């Protein structure tokens, strides 16, 4: 239940 | 003429009181995202989109090293990373909420721990 990645967002491409 | 506020304002009192904060508030299961800095490029564009990424590492961080001297310090910091986790990542993400969630918990930390004041 520990998330590795940093679900790539995006707010300011 | 008072005496019942619980307000730390010492930079040993909030080092570690909030050294307990931060401790509860990182220790929170919406403290993942946070509990230590990102991979920088985990988040694609991170540095780029968050101005100031701070987490509960680097919140502990400064808080080792009795930064806080201020519970704003602490304050914004934290709140540096709900904020940052606010800013870049989006409500949906598992992080953003977790931001407003921990934010909400951290909340109830400081304040018991007379920190929010700002």
């Amino acid at each position: 239940s520990t998330g590795g990645v940093k679900k790539p967002h995006r707010y300011k491409c | 003429g008072s005496h019942m506020s619980k307000e730390p304002r010492d930079p040993d009192q909030l080092y570690s009181t909030l050294k307990s904060i931060l401790q509860q508030v990182k220790s929170h299961q919406s403290a993942w995202p946070f509990m230590e800095p990102v991979k920088r490029t985990e988040a694609p564009g991170y540095y780029e989109v968050i101005r100031f990424p701070m987490d509960l590492k680097t919140m502990s961080e400064r808080l080792k090293n009795r930064y806080y001297v201020s519970k704003k310090l602490f304050m914004a910091d934290l709140q540096r990373v709900f904020t940052n986790c606010k800013e870049y990542n989006p409500p949906e993400s598992e992080y953003y909420k977790c931001a407003n969630i921990l934010e909400k918990f951290f909340f109830s930390k400081i304040k018991e721990a007379g920190l929010i004041d700002k």
